[PDB]
RNA sequence: UCUGCGCAUGGCUCAUUACAUCAGACGUAAUCUGCCGCAAAAAUCUUGCGGUCUCCGCAACAUUGGAUAACUUGGCGAAACGCCAAGCUAAUACAUGAACCAACCGGAUGUUCUCUGUUCCGGCGGCAGGGCAACCUGCUGCCAUGGGACGUCCAGCGAAUGAAUGAAAGUAAAACCAAUGCCUUCACCGGCAGUAACACUCAGAAGUGUUGAUUCAAUUCAUUCCGUGCGAAAGCCGGGUUUUUUUAUCCGGCGUCUUUUGACGAACAACUGCCCUAUCAGCCAGCGAUGGCCGUGUAGUGGACUGCCAUGGCGUUGACGGGAGCGGGGGA
RNA sequence: CCAGAGGGCGCCCGUGAUUUUUUACUGUGACUAAAAAAGUGUGACCAAAGCAGUCAUUCGACUUGAAUUAGAAAGCAUGGGAU
């Protein structure tokens, strides 16, 4: 093999931590269709994987489809509101409040900073689904599961 | 040095109180060790051995019950396989050198 | 840590009044919780009455007169939670304690081969060094485990003298269950449907003598037995059925008249 | 006291938080520990299990393994070459987890020729294998460049891997 | 499958034990016409339980005996023919006929497997005597120190079992 | 007085304090955890006797080792919950250290010998002639499916690093050679009926871990561990014996090192909610503000922090700033 | 230990929507420490209180009693199909 340079652009060098990829004569079947050597992971919760990620190309250690970042607690939903950053999309929620004195409804929104994987890219205004997971960043406490 | 006993040749000290009676204070023995000191070390490393043992006596019995379990899978889906194989095997050919 | 609990922070299960001291004994880390529990002095003294104050209490307790699971306790306190077996060889009295209508414990009294007989649940299984297999429950480990290996939530019948492991019991439709927490413990009941749920709590449905059916999640339930005649061990007066709160009223009414 | 906390930051409004509370042994940093090459020196501190670790200064002695063979062995680290975290680490010599670090070569050397009825194994072994021509060259020579994988401030000691043909054409290609 | 015990009773304590294991709490002893009994509790974990549990069972001055359920089969491995087999001896490298050689003929055998070091010999009934040598030791010849044993399946069987082989064989085809 | 355990709990007070605290509901597969519950543990050349060459022969229940307080002797200081020199002696303190007895399983190997090659075309060579040891020639040994014995080095728990394992569940009948099994034959003749696995000794002594999910549990192999880990306390007490009080006579109760996982706890994260003020409208990056990559640190996750790279983050659905205020169960 | 042959159920996995659908709302259940509040029982000499206690001429019987409810918003399951 020879290395990619679109796989590559970082002073060090970019792997996945779980699989042997110094490989080499390959010990197998745990690959992907049938390519080079890769590590994918099938997470529950009634979620299934993409096909992407599957047989993708991309090194990504925050994605519980090719990490050990697991999945576990509460399950959310909302919109995309802003694609900027590497990685980081930033989610807009919005649902309402009851005061019980006037017997009247109410607008709100949060805002949340959550991470997405390099194998979705959703679009401004398109719906979403997410999980909880340990801090990944400062203020990134999710991660995507899957878009619609 | 060896096999004499060092309880008799103990120091003794003497101590005085007026019209009662006189004392010989001499000391405990400590790091001796007795009859009943052997004895007891000894007996220890005899039910420690007992003790491994006995584990590996109930890790026998499991593996064993495993392995039957096992030995009346292949003999049960043996039957099934032959009888229906070679029943409707029995039928065919037989019928065919009948003919 | 906390060394200290109190009469107001002490469950209700106890009955232990607001006045007379302010504080309670805490039990130690143990086979059971703190939440639920009957801890050693609370039974004797609050109870079976052969003490009338603390002094009292360890005056039995500290030579070795008590012993739950055939193994004497020295220690003033030491919980004691359900489906154990207390054995006081000097009055001749045997306990096995149990929960009951209206949430709250309750004490049956045992004969001979009932107090070498047990039951444990499984909360998880596990593996160890060698390749050996592991159980874990409310008491103990104990090690390996068969009678046949099988799985979690099921339900085994442990003896305390030596070990002989009589089956055990699983989880499946048509079997019967008593209770824990829930609010709605002390009551018994078969299986019906057990829904389940990925990732979150797990909701059962159950049924019990004359209909009047219910519902609890599915760590709220311990197996008993295959049927209600299948039964390893003795149960209270009352069957696990609630009745109405005005046929309960109107009942110790019409009998007080004596 | 160095502390790990959010509280002597910014909000993400850019607004600013006000204590109540000083600091705790909870939230606790040590200075770091700078391993270097040299004979092996230690300096064990106490954590909050009462469980001791080893904060490790200069170790010139490693283990290291290739990938595909199956074995590790020593070796002993000889000169620091590549880092990607600064270029400072490089020039003091010290040692971080993912640097780049040139190894003795000889055990590695020695085993491969093991790769009476032993001379029916030299050739079982040997068939159904090669060895990498990029790996060739180096292995020849006396020195290899690997990679350690161990983070040696906190077992004071240094493991690592070593390189075959993806990986190690993207760092030679630094030098 | 009910049990069968045997080599008792004959029997006061026959008839004794008879109505003494009925009807429960486990358990039943039906007695029979000679010496032996059927024991009937039946169940697939009852049959391995009844082998080495002796309740249920006594003795005048006999010595127990626990029997499957049939009175056929024990006859078989103890008489009629014998027939032989030795183990220490390879497969792998040192040959077959050491094994033929040593008996001084009569005919027909094999090596058994890729595992590991038995052979399989018919010396019909006279190996009685040859195998009284063997068993008795019986060293290396060109293997290890042995054993030879004995118990019949097949002959007379074995050749009828290749005839009926061969039949379906040619019809199949 | 030495030793072991506890004083981090209980009591008392509300000063600071609004993605702060807190309540309801959840999470830790991101972690630590004494006392308590239950359960485990097959590593290690030690001791005595005799001689001596340092190293041996002969035995078997370990007759271990060095210190320090109280006390005494001189004292010092104005005082001080201040202190010094010398002489004494203990351990469940501190420091060493246990063969055979005592098992199962696997690796790597010998120019070990003996079943053997049935076995040649190539390989490994071993020699001479030309020998520049390129090779040509002639001579010669062994090997080209293997297994039995004997010998040597390694093997435990826990920890680090690198490989491997941690089931599968989406077509149907024949021939080809390399094996190799079973039928079968005098035959290592030529075909597929039977058929869990597999070279004996063990003919079932794991072909099968939990979860919604694992880079987890556990297993196998290669390298390693040096104080910063691992004793049967080299411990204590009873009771029945025995007949000499006074046994290697039996039985019992305590105590402690190491490993594993429960609940007694600790730490960390945030889905939803809460007074007044716009005469507070822009607030956040030199000195981290939002995110990315390799590291460092910590019990562990993380701009928690270093280096490097991007330009984001929040707000009229009241940010930022100020004023009042410990929050809740609850009271009138 | 009535065989062959399709049916039917219970577990497990994989592949399929021309775009599969959802919440607010409301019914019934899950989950949630006391003290306080609400409330059942009981002549502490009434009472404010408190969980007690009442019988039996006996070496104890009541298989004594200490019920039950409420608790904004949010979260969790399963029915309803109007607005």
């Amino acid at each position: 093999h020879s290395v990619d340079l679109t796989l590559q652009h970082e002073k060090a060098y970019q792997r996945q931590t779980a699989v042997n990829e110094n490989s080499h004569n390959p010990n197998k079947k745990h690959v992907n269709m049938s390519g080079h050597i890769r590590y994918s992971k099938k997470i529950g919760l009634g979620f299934k994987t993409p096909k992407s990620a599957i047989n993708g190309k991309y090194i990504d250690r925050k994605c519980p489809f090719t990490s050990d970042v697991s999945i576990r607690g509460r399950i959310l939903r909302g919109v995309v509101h802003s694609t900027k950053m590497k990685r980081s999309i930033v989610i807009r929620r919005d649902y309402l409040h009851f005061i019980r004195k006037y017997q009247r409804y109410q607008k709100r929104h949060r805002s949340l900073t959550v991470h997405c994987s390099p194998c979705f890219d959703p679009k401004p205004g398109d719906e979403v689904i997410v999980g909880q997971c340990r801090p990944l960043s400062k203020t990134i406490r999710y991660n995507v599961l899957e878009v619609v | 040095s060896r096999g004499d006993d060092v309880r008799k040749y103990v120091i003794r000290r003497k101590v005085v109180k007026e019209g009662k009676k006189d004392r010989f204070k001499a000391p405990k023995i400590q790091r001796l060790i007795t009859t009943a000191v052997k004895a007891r070390r000894a007996k220890k490393a005899k039910v420690a051995i007992e003790k491994v043992r006995k584990s590996a006596e109930e890790r026998r019995a499991y593996l064993h019950l495993i392995g039957t379990r096992r030995r009346a899978a292949r003999q049960r889906n043996s039957a099934r396989r032959h009888a229906h194989k070679v029943a409707a095997q029995k039928q065919a050919l037989a019928l065919f050198k009948g003919k | 840590t906390k060394k200290h609990l109190k009469r107001l922070y002490a469950p209700k299960d106890w009955m232990l009044s607001k006045l007379t001291g302010v504080f309670a004994p805490r039990p130690r880390a143990g086979p059971h919780k703190l939440r639920e529990c009957m801890t050693l002095m609370i039974i004797i003294r609050n109870r079976l009455k052969y003490a009338l104050n603390a002094a009292e209490a360890q005056m039995i307790l500290r030579q070795g007169l008590v012993c739950v699971d055939g193994k004497p306790r020295k220690d003033t306190k030491y919980p004691v939670g359900f489906m154990d077996v207390v054995e006081i060889p000097r009055t001749g009295d045997r306990f096995r304690i149990l929960y009951d209508v209206k949430g709250r414990f309750a004490l049956v009294k045992v004969g001979e081969a009932e107090g070498n007989i047990k039951l444990l649940k499984v909360e998880n299984v596990y593996t160890s060094t060698g390749r050996i297999p592991v159980a874990m429950t409310h008491d103990g480990h104990r090690i390996r485990y068969p009678d046949p290996r099988t799985h979690r939530g099921d339900t085994l019948v442990y003896n305390l003298k030596e070990k002989k492991v009589v089956d055990l019991i699983k989880s499946s439709n048509g079997k019967v269950v008593m209770v824990t927490g829930g609010a709605n413990r002390g009551r018994i009941g078969e299986i019906m449907s057990i829904e389940r749920h990925p990732g979150a709590f797990d909701i059962a449905r159950l049924k019990d003598a004359a209909g009047h059916e219910f519902a609890t999640r599915a760590s709220n339930i311990f197996v008993i037995g295959k049927d209600m005649q299948s039964v390893p061990v003795t149960l209270p007066k009352q069957q696990g059925l609630r009745i109405n709160v005005i046929q309960e009223r109107e009942e110790k009414l019409i009998a007080a008249e004596a | 006291g160095i502390v790990r906390s959010r509280l002597h930051k910014r909000k993400i409004t850019g607004g600013k938080t006000k204590i109540h509370r000083k600091r705790m042994k909870a939230e606790l940093g040590r200075l770091p520990a700078h391993t270097k090459l040299g004979a092996r020196r230690v300096s064990p501190v106490r954590a909050r299990g009462g469980n001791f670790k080893l904060r490790g200064l200069r170790l010139d002695t490693g283990n290291f393994a290739w990938s595909t063979e199956a074995i590790a062995q020593r070796a002993r680290i000889l000169d620091v070459v590549y880092n990607a975290t600064s270029n400072e680490l490089v020039r003091t010599k010290t040692l971080v987890k993912n640097c780049i670090v040139v190894v003795d070569a000889a055990p590695f050397k020695l085993w491969y020729a093991k790769h009476d009825e032993l001379k029916r194994k030299w050739m079982l072994r040997r068939e159904n294998h090669k060895i990498e021509k990029a790996v060739a060259d180096q292995l020849k020579e006396g020195r290899l460049l690997a990679r350690i994988t161990s983070r040696p401030g906190q077992t004071a000691r240094a493991d690592g891997a070593l390189l075959e043909g993806a990986e190690l054409q993207f760092y030679l290609k630094k030098l | 499958n009910g049990l069968y015990v045997k080599n008792w009773g004959q029997g006061s304590v026959d008839d004794a034990r008879a109505l003494f294991g009925t009807a429960g709490k486990v358990v039943g002893v039906r007695v029979r016409r000679r010496r032996y009994a059927i024991i009937f509790f039946e169940n697939a974990a009852a049959v391995k339980k009844a082998i080495d549990l002796f309740n249920g069972k006594e003795f005048m001055g006999n010595v127990l005996s626990v029997v499957p359920a049939k009175t056929t089969p024990k006859p078989d491995p103890h008489a009629n023919s014998s027939v032989v087999f030795v183990s220490p001896i390879f497969r792998a490298s040192t040959t077959k006929k050491q094994i033929l050689e040593l008996f001084s003929g009569m005919k027909v055998l094999r090596l058994r497997t890729y595992r590991n070091n038995y052979a399989y010999v018919y010396l019909d009934t006279p190996a009685a005597a040859q195998r009284a040598v063997k068993e008795k030791n019986g060293a290396e010849f060109r293997g290890k120190q042995l054993r030879v044993a004995l118990s019949t399946r097949s002959l007379a069987k074995d050749r009828a079992r290749a005839e009926r082989a061969r039949l379906l064989m040619a019809a199949q085809k």
